RNA sequence: GCGAAGGCCGGGGGCUAGAAGGCGAUCAGACACCACCGUAUUCCCGGCCGUAAACGGUGCCGCCCCGCGGCCGGCGCGCGCGUCCCGCCGGCCGCCCAGGGAAACCGGGAGGCUCCGGGCUCUGGGGGGAGUAUGGCCGCAAGGCUGAAACUUGAAGGCAUU
RNA sequence: AAAAUGGAGA
């Protein structure tokens, strides 16, 4: 197999997340020409560029398959962070859990409140 | 076990002296 | 003081339990152990403690300067809520060791005060604070190591519903001192958004 | 330069013990310094269990299960790799590794 | 130069908001910048002495990693002192890493007294005992009729502190200087670490000069 | 938490050693027992060393054990 | 009375007065790099508003290590009056 | 066995104060340990004290001001003339500003400062830093 | 006054191992390691010996401690009564907080102590020579117990880092 | 299974 160095993978990592745009997920050919806009990166030799252009096809494939570690998709940063912001059916998380034994009732009896008339329901 | 093979060597030296001290007197 | 609707919230939101093991410094907060054996806490103690925590938070010169470090999965959802209403500069994720000492390190934050998500998952973070002179404030379980912790919040702490109530309670209590979020009224927020599915 | 606090022994409130000899070394060892792994193994080999079970002339027969204690000497244990010398951190780990709750002398 | 303040207290030192080194010491602060300590007193300020550049050669696969390490002792006469040391291959990079370490640790001498307290202090307030590995040292306060009674290396360190007279006793490997000069320094730390009837008081919750609070 | 040694707290004192308490006091009591048949009152130590027989019944009303003394007849509680 | 090292006159010969840690009475050390100054604020009746004045306690890291600074803080707060009947 | 009650009290008080526990217990009350404690309270090192009393040895409960730095005993008592009081101040006292050595004189039991000023020297019961 | 083993002194006993001693087989030697015999011994009784890495390499009796769990001995504690909990514990301990230590590590101490002073027996003073010489004592002997010097010469040693 | 040396002194 082939395993590349940190800088080679990190350049590819920078190229796929910090400038995602639309590098190809499953196709090598667009990736072959989409990594040479000059501003996006400058490195000599086609094969050296091709080393980044190899991992990019797996990294974008990984992002398409699922979120990567520390996923930072430039095109799609607000993805399911809205779900953490989301609340469920009516946000009625509370009410009627109960599950209080006599000692659990004694804990509320120790403070001044006497919850549910000492009859949880 | 050098200590054992020194101590018992010393005892063999001590015994030699006893015969030498008495027989000679 | 205590409010019954919120008090019954803590009871129904897993803030009625702790670890079966106990420590002498958590005995007062603990009501006792019941037949079940998980130590059951005392509710008034929890509310009183959260007000005491609030007064230190208003005291800091920059409300942003407080840092809360969350190193546990459960803590993240509730920790996100702290930043939305309170201004504390969060310190999320694994601590990245030595940040307080390493000013050169990228995420280094000097928090005039500290806040720890779990007593036994921030072991580096309280020692790191001890190096940088930071007053240490934290959350504590029924059994916890209180080493390098000045005051802490009695709680179950091992389920995010309880963790959720704590950040909710603390946020509401500092805001009540600032006289902004409720003032003898309803908190716009609802108990959900304090757990991540 | 004390190597282990236990000193290779579990002797507490004691002064002398009985000696059990190594199955391999034949070296007398006090009960305290002996490995004492207890092993449960089927009397037949697992490979031919099937054909012998196939020859079940008596009804509901089960394999003969043998209960025995293996007690190798310290030197016998290391060379036959019953246990392996470990680092200072590994010294206090009180468990045999490689799980294996499987019931046979060979861990298979 | 024109150093970006590395420390948050560095911004206070840069602003001139820090009043002096004493103020950060009163609020118990860690001083992380050589410039941060220089701001209180810069320009000649402390005299500098360097000794004992031991050459540790660490045996390895081929030739030992010959390297050097030397001890630098701060000497400002105004009741402030420190012990620092540096390890590096080049003679320069070693003493000049040490100079930085003695600067980063500055401790205030008590500057105490015996029988006569009318004039300015001649000795430390209490017997100062410092434990550095094997070396344990003692600095029993001396009357002004007594001089600086000390061993040749340990006297230079206390001359740098500026205490005029002292009574010194020692135990441990006195020949190993790093432990000894470390000990007399770790003893100087004891100078304010002792509760004194004069020190006892109940008040001072002012907090207005919390260095951490103070900001630009 | 306010706990004061000078003024000793009685709740913990009971759990404490008969000697470890701020005052080394007795940890046992005299208990009168009710013979069911007759109303003679017999005082017994909480821990009995020698047997006390209910007057009028030769059989010992208490057979001593290392601590609590059990009674063949019904027990009158402490002093009541 | 010029608390701290003082001259025969009684004025402070040494200005530095390491603040005595409030809780243990023992002083905060010059090198107490683990020193802590917990401060909490007072309240105003029904409003329970913050008045910008906050009582500032101090604690060395040895009490922190003792983990007893929590009970101690509340009792010290009773000394400063913040603690209620509890 | 227990020969010196004051050493078991001194390290009782010093050890307790080291943990920071103001209230401390002492297994036996002694009229001489009363002298050291009340001379400690008089100099202000220790705070209000009390002896819960059984009819036996008695237990001493002492609250502290928390300021005690060091306390200790010289066993057994060694008698020094009032001429040599100052050599013993040098060895067992940190400084002559906070010096106090418990001396015993027939005409009242006082700390070292008052005694030499009174020109009487007896035996050094215990050190008080 | 006891005191493991081995040894010894007379009996009794003798299953196995087995100092000696014999073999074979090893290796340039195999005196040995390893196989195979095998005597003393081992087991018992009546005595002597009186020593061991007899070690926790840490005398004894006290005091004060920082928390978390076991195991054993009682003894209470309430509890739906279950070897249920919770202490009083006396001992067995594990990890360990300060504290201490040249370190290793100890911390139911090896801590409270160069801020060096509960009590009381013992022992040491560079490495050899030397447990030798010489006396005395003990044993039947083996050996024990007590215990120098003449001379040498610059380290011997301790725990740790690569 | 055997398996023994490594002159002195930088």
């Amino acid at each position: 197999g082939k395993v590349r160095t940190k800088t080679i993978k990190r350049a590819a990592r920078k190229i796929v997340e910090n400038n995602y745009e639309s590098l190809k997920p499953k196709d090598f050919q667009n990736n072959k020409a989409i990594c040479s806009k000059r501003n996006v990166a400058i490195i000599p030799s086609k094969r050296l560029r091709n080393k980044v252009a190899g991992y990019v096809t797996t990294l974008m494939n990984r992002v398409v398959k699922g979120p990567v570690h520390g996923i930072s998709l430039r095109l799609q940063e607000e993805e399911r962070e809205r779900r953490d912001n989301y609340a469920p059916k009516k946000s009625e998380f509370d009410v009627e859990n109960i599950t209080v034994s006599g000692t659990t009732q004694q804990m509320i009896d120790s403070i001044g409140f006497k919850c549910m008339s000492t009859s949880l329901k | 076990m050098r200590a054992k093979w020194a101590k018992k060597r010393m005892r063999k030296l001590k015994r030699k002296r006893r015969h030498m001290k008495a027989r000679s007197k | 003081q205590l409010k019954e609707a919120d008090v019954k919230k803590m009871l129904v939101a897993t803030t009625h339990l702790g670890v079966r093991n106990i420590d002498r410094r958590m005995q007062f907060y603990i009501f006792d152990r019941q037949k079940d054996g998980t130590f059951v806490f005392n509710l008034q103690k929890v509310w009183a403690k959260i007000v005491f925590a609030a007064r230190i938070l208003v005291t800091i010169d920059d409300p942003a300067e407080i840092a809360v470090v969350a190193n546990r999965p459960d803590a993240q959802r509730a920790i996100l809520k702290f930043c939305k209403y309170t201004h504390a500069t969060a310190f999320p994720g694994r601590f990245i060791p030595g940040n307080f000492t390493n000013r050169m390190n990228p995420n280094y934050c000097e928090p005039r005060l500290l806040l720890v998500n779990d007593p036994v998952v921030d072991r580096q973070a309280i020692l790191e604070a001890s190096y940088v002179n930071i007053p240490t404030i934290s959350l504590c379980n029924s059994d916890a190591n209180l080493k390098f912790i000045d005051v802490a919040i009695p709680c179950n702490n091992k389920t995010p519903m309880s963790i959720g109530l704590i950040y909710w309670l603390l946020a509401r209590e500092v805001l009540r001192l600032k006289g902004s979020i409720s003032r003898t009224e309803e908190w716009d927020v609802k108990p959900d958004l304090f757990v991540a599915l | 330069p004390v190597k282990r606090r236990n000193n290779g022994r579990s002797k507490y409130n004691c002064g002398h013990t009985n000696i059990v000899r190594c199955q391999n070394c034949h070296r007398c060892v006090p009960k305290d310094k002996v490995i004492k792994r207890f092993t449960i193994r089927n009397i037949v080999d697992n490979t031919i269990a099937d054909d012998v079970l196939n020859a079940c002339v008596i009804q509901g027969f089960a394999i003969p299960k043998l209960y025995n204690k293996v007690q190798y000497c310290v030197s016998c244990s290391i060379h036959n790799h019953i246990v392996r010398v470990r680092s200072r951190e590994d010294r206090k780990i009180r468990t045999p590794p490689k799980r294996f709750p499987r019931n046979s002398s060979q861990k298979k | 130069e024109e150093w970006h303040p590395s420390t948050k207290l560095g911004r206070l030192v840069k602003a001139g908001k820090i009043e002096s080194l004493y103020d950060i010491f009163k609020y118990s602060l860690p001083i992380k910048e050589t410039e941060i300590i220089d701001y209180f007193f810069p320009k000649s300020e402390l005299a500098e002495e360097v000794c004992n550049i031991m050459s540790v050669q660490k045996q390895t696969t081929a030739g030992q990693r010959t390297r050097f390490r030397a001890h630098v002792i701060v000497g400002n006469r105004d009741g402030f002192i420190g012990y620092g040391a540096g390890v590096s291959k080049e003679v320069a990079n070693a003493i000049k890493k040490a100079a930085k370490n003695a600067r980063l640790n500055i401790v205030p001498v008590r500057r105490g007294f015996w029988g006569g307290k009318l004039g300015d202090p001649h000795t430390v307030s209490s017997k100062l005992s410092g434990k550095c590995g094997s070396v344990r040292v003692r600095l029993i306060p001396a009357p002004r009729g007594a001089g600086i009674v000390a061993s040749p290396t340990v006297a230079k360190v206390l001359e740098f502190a500026g205490v005029s007279d002292v009574f010194t006793r020692q135990s441990g490997h006195s020949r190993t200087l790093m432990n000894s000069v470390g000990a007399v320094y770790n003893a100087l730390k004891s100078s304010y670490s002792i509760l004194t009837p004069d020190l006892w008081k109940k008040e001072q919750l002012d907090h207005v000069q919390d260095i951490r609070t103070m900001s630009l | 938490m306010n706990v004061d040694l000078l003024y000793p707290d009685p709740v913990e004192e009971q759990r404490k050693h008969k000697l470890k308490r701020l005052v080394q006091g007795p940890n046992s009591y005299f208990l009168e027992i009710k013979c069911a048949g007759c109303q003679d009152i017999v005082v017994v130590y909480s821990h009995a060393n020698t047997p006390v027989f209910c007057p009028g019944c030769t059989s010992q009303i208490s057979i001593p054990t290392g601590g609590k003394c059990a009674f063949t007849s019904q027990v009158e509680r402490y002093r009541q | 009375d010029d608390i701290g090292m003082k001259n025969s006159s009684g004025v402070v010969v040494d200005a530095y007065i390491p603040r005595k840690c409030s809780a243990t009475n023992r002083l905060i050390g010059p090198k107490d790099h683990a020193a802590v100054q917990l401060s909490v604020a007072r309240v105003n009746d029904k409003g329970k508003m913050i008045e910008n004045n906050y009582v500032t306690f101090a604690f060395c890291g040895a009490i922190r290590s003792r983990g007893g600074v929590d009970s101690a803080f509340m009792l010290l707060a009773q000394e400063h009056g913040l603690m209620e009947r509890l | 066995v227990r020969i010196n009650v004051l050493r078991d009290a001194l390290k009782s008080i010093c050890n307790a104060q080291r943990i920071g526990k103001k209230q401390v217990i002492v297994r036996p009350s002694s009229k001489v340990i009363i002298e050291f404690l009340q001379l400690m309270q008089k100099n202000g090192y220790i705070s209000d004290f009390a002896v819960v009393d059984n009819h036996r040895s008695n237990r001493i409960v002492v609250n502290l001001i928390g300021r005690l730095n060091k306390a200790g005993v010289i066993s057994p008592r060694f008698d020094i003339p009032a001429n040599d009081i100052e050599k013993w101040v040098v060895n067992l006292l940190p400084s002559r500003l906070f010096g106090h050595i418990i001396l015993t004189t027939s005409q009242g039991i006082m700390d070292h400062i008052e005694a030499q000023h009174r020109q009487i020297g007896g035996k050094v019961i215990g050190y008080f830093y």
